[PDB]
Order: C-alpha cells, then structure tokens, then sequence
C-alpha cells in the first residue's frame, strides 16, 4: 500500500 | 522499526493509511500516525506518534517515498 | 499490551507501557471511567526523535467507587489498576 | 513504582 510523501 | 539508498522501517500496526502522514521539511522526513479514539476489545485507545529521521546528505527530498506493508509495518525510502 | 486481570470480587487490569516514564502516566478516575494517559515529548532515541501520546479507557463496574481505585508500575513498564469490589 | 490516581 504506497502511501503519499508531501515535501 | 530500525534503519537501513536510505531506508527506514517503523511498525505502525495500530495504525491505518488514513492516520499515517509522511512529510519531508528540512532534511528530515516526519512520520505522523494519530487516530481518535476508537473500541477495541479492551475498551477505548486513542494514539499518536510523531518519529522524525534526519535525511543523509546526498538524499534529495523530492525522491522519497513511502509504502505501508499490510500486516502494519510502514517503511520510508529514497536512494543516493 | 492489555490484560484484564480481574480476581474474585476485585476490578484489576494490567496494560503495557514501557516505552513511558512514571511521570509521563497519567491515570484518571471518574464516574465509571477508569482513564490512562501515556504521553511525553519529543525526544531521542536511537533512531531518532520520538513522540508519543495514547488514552486509554476501561469501563468501571457499577457499585465501583473511584475513591478505591489504585495504581502501580512494574520494573519492566507494565501499569496495573486495581480496584475493590464493595 | 507506586502511581497515585487523579479523581
């Protein structure tokens, strides 16, 4: 389950 | 739940997609995980963790990503 | 992590908290709540900085009194709450 | 360590 990365 | 291109496990098994937040400010990539209160067969739990790792230096912040294992293990990567 | 640990007319349960320190607990008492807090800033570990927070509730038996309820912690960071049953 | 109660 690939969770997001904001920056 | 150690560190490991630059990766790093965490076990958040009490935790769902919707409560976990990765977020990279500065060098340093922060692991938010928070759910309100909820029953469990105990009674009722609300948690919240924050875990923040410094970037190695040649790590460029736009490449990091993230994926939680099913079974509840969340593991944050990038290379150099 | 939770164990219910109740005896023979005596409310008891045991709870896992060794990531916390006895001042970063708080246990809390009211009206048929018995109310756990474990929480403290950020802070190193081995890995890196680390913050926790959790609540804890359990469900006190009617006929309970929250004057008598009591609290410890073991060498190894296990809590237990213990109560009377009147 | 003995934890005293808040009521």
């Amino acid at each position: 389950i690939t969770i997001p990365v904001t920056f | 739940s150690e560190i490991r291109r630059w990766r790093v496990s965490l076990d958040v098994n009490h935790f769902a997609p919707d409560e976990l937040t990765v977020k990279t400010k500065d060098g340093v990539v922060e692991i938010t995980g928070k759910h309100e209160e909820r029953q469990d067969e105990h009674g009722y739990i609300s948690r919240c963790f924050t875990r923040k790792y410094t970037l190695p230096p040649g790590v460029d912040p736009t490449q990091v990503s993230s994926s939680l294992s099913p079974e509840g293990t969340l593991t944050v990567e990038a290379p150099m």
